[PDB]
RNA sequence: CAUGGGAAAUGCUACGCGGUAGUAGCAUGCUAGGAGCAG
């Protein structure tokens, strides 16, 4: 299932796993959120974590694409390439994603505790 | 793979060796440039190879889970795709009785059971008004599904046995509108 | 033999002399093309090897006296070609990249199919 | 392969090479630098090649033996499931009729087909049509296999309760007709 | 108008072998996945 970037309304195939509502995010916006927020888990048509037996690598920056499946750096097929690079994350609509400037408010919403008056303000 | 640093080193070696071979300087000079050429072609072709390889693995993953997404959405939408396709074939074929009953259902006149194929086997139709009666139910003769039927009993919503000749414009409001016509083929 | 394992035996000229070729019924091939389960062949763009495999068994229909069977074989070839090219358009345009080498020409010329019956492998 | 003794040897050989090259010494100096570069490359050959194969074999061994552990855990789970299924099916059969009819056997060994034929406490009958139902299960009770059977509950194909009064000649075509009748051992 | 030995030294070039690495090609064997046909 695909959707429009919550900060761009551009079609995308990425949602942050650590986010509560997991909104659709363009590769640029998703990359900015993952590189800004502590959120290191991204949800796509398949989860990005290492597909090796026992291996539990979750940080997408540490993960590498391989034999039609994600891998960690240690468990890498001979020819591999890190997923997160060039200010974007590997996925669908990567070319057509536009990128906006709302990473600050999105990070604040995804990291606030709603206890203060900032959430309502 | 023209915009590569390895491409740049290979081009520099190419230019220097071309100058040497055009000017004809010496033997060891061209050997040095040929060494450099072998080195430059080595790390300019090996990296071109594995970068195009990574490019086509990227394409493989793209097309793979692209097909995955297409399959999932298709199996989500089958439940309406089938109906649309069926209606398209229907409005393409257009048998006379088919369109007749289609329109009768469209205005709200449908059979309550399966249409039989013999002069016997009473079939029940629900007609919720009196205009369609004039359109279809003329006296005891009911022309439905491109066939003639003799009306044998009409009943209203409150199960009151409705007489044939009693039905008229003036008394039409004083009659339970969802009438049921039970008829046999003629 | 008139029929063995639902294969009709035909004698034609291959190479420099004559050999026997078992050819199937046409109706079975066309039915297998038409009716399928869901998603298995609901959209051939997802899956193309189906028709590639189908054509291999439809090749000896070409050497048949009546030409309708050759027409069936060529229809399969044309459909394979159309599927492949429309897949190429869909993938190249609204995604980013597909092609560095083709290597897929072979699947619409009778040279590859005829090798299936060459007495050497 | 970055922190290796051959890496250090190549690093110092290259340091000497660059130092004496920027110095601009004799041709024999350059030949010595080339020889040092060679031998250091030789050294760095194995130390950057062997370890890769060692890592590969270690990784495949890890995959294999992890899979072995997973297999044994699955084996334990299936064994527990099988034995609990046995022990839970067993505890609903031991009528005294079973011991009774096994004692009369000459050695205990009896044909299997008779055990439900004598000890079963419930009987299901499948009926194709009303004609068959007429001369088999007429009335609230009847007999079969030399015992009395009382009819409790009758269902149709769609698993709907059907009253015995509704089962008649005129009312027959109004029901699905794989009729199921379950009965108790009347005594 | 009747032409010069041995040795080592430093190349330069050519020739032979082996290794290592890298690249590319070929054939194969296994495995996995996906598919189609026959009984
Ligand atoms: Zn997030
Ligand atoms: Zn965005
Ligand atoms: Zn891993």
């Amino acid at each position: 299932a695909v959707g429009a970037c919550v900060l761009c309304n551009s079609q995308t195939s990425l949602r942050c796993g650590a986010c509560i509502r997991r909104p659709f995010l363009c590769c640029k916006c998703c990359y900015d959120h993952v590189i800004s927020t502590s959120h290191k888990l991204v949800l796509s048509v398949n989860p990005y974590v290492c597909n090796a037996p026992g291996c539990d690598v979750t940080d997408v920056t540490q993960l590498y694409l391989g034999g039609m499946s994600y891998y960690c750096k240690s468990h890498k097929p001979p020819i591999s390439f890190p997923l997160c690079a060039n200010g974007q994350v590997f996925g669908l609509y990567k070319n057509t994603c536009v990128g906006s400037d709302n990473v600050t408010d999105f990070n604040a919403i995804a990291t606030c505790d709603w206890t203060n008056a900032g959430d309502y303000i | 793979f023209s915009s590569l640093p390895s491409y740049a080193a290979f081009a520099t070696a190419q230019e220097a060796y071309e100058q040497a071979v055009a000017n004809g300087d010496s033997e060891v000079v061209l050997k040095k440039l040929k060494k450099s050429l072998n080195v430059a072609k080595s790390e300019f072709d090996r990296d071109a190879a594995m970068q195009r390889k990574l490019e086509k693995m990227a394409d493989q993953a793209m097309t793979q889970m692209y097909k995955q997404a297409r399959s999932e959405d298709k199996r989500a939408k089958v439940t309406s795709a089938m109906q649309t396709m069926l209606f398209t074939m229907l409005r393409k074929l257009d048998n006379d009785a088919l369109n007749n009953i289609i329109n009768n259902a469209r205005d709200g006149c449908v059979p309550l059971n399966i249409i039989p194929l013999t002069t016997a086997a009473k079939l029940m139709v629900v007609i919720p008004d009196y205009n369609t009666y004039k359109n279809t139910c003329d006296g005891t003769t009911f022309t439905y599904a491109s066939a003639l039927w003799e009306i044998q009993q009409v009943v209203d919503a409150d199960s009151k046995i409705v007489q044939l000749s009693e039905i008229s414009m003036d008394n039409s409001p004083n009659l339970a509108w969802p009438l049921i016509v039970t008829a046999l083929r003629a | 033999p008139h029929e063995f394992c639902s294969q009709h035996t035909m004698l034609v000229k291959q190479g420099d002399d004559y050999v026997y070729l078992p050819y199937p019924d046409p109706s079975r091939i066309l039915g297998a093309g038409c009716f399928v389960d869901d998603i298995v062949k609901t959209d051939g763009t997802l899956m193309i090897e189906r028709f590639v495999s189908l054509a291999i068994d439809a090749y000896p229909l070409t050497k048949h006296p009546n030409q309708e069977y050759a027409d069936v074989f060529h229809l399969y070839l044309q459909y394979i070609r159309k599927l492949h090219d429309e897949l190429t358009g869909h993938m190249l345009d609204m995604y980013s990249v597909m092609l560095t080498n083709d290597n897929t020409s072979r699947y619409w010329e009778p040279e590859f199919y005829e090798a299936m019956y060459t007495p050497h492998t």
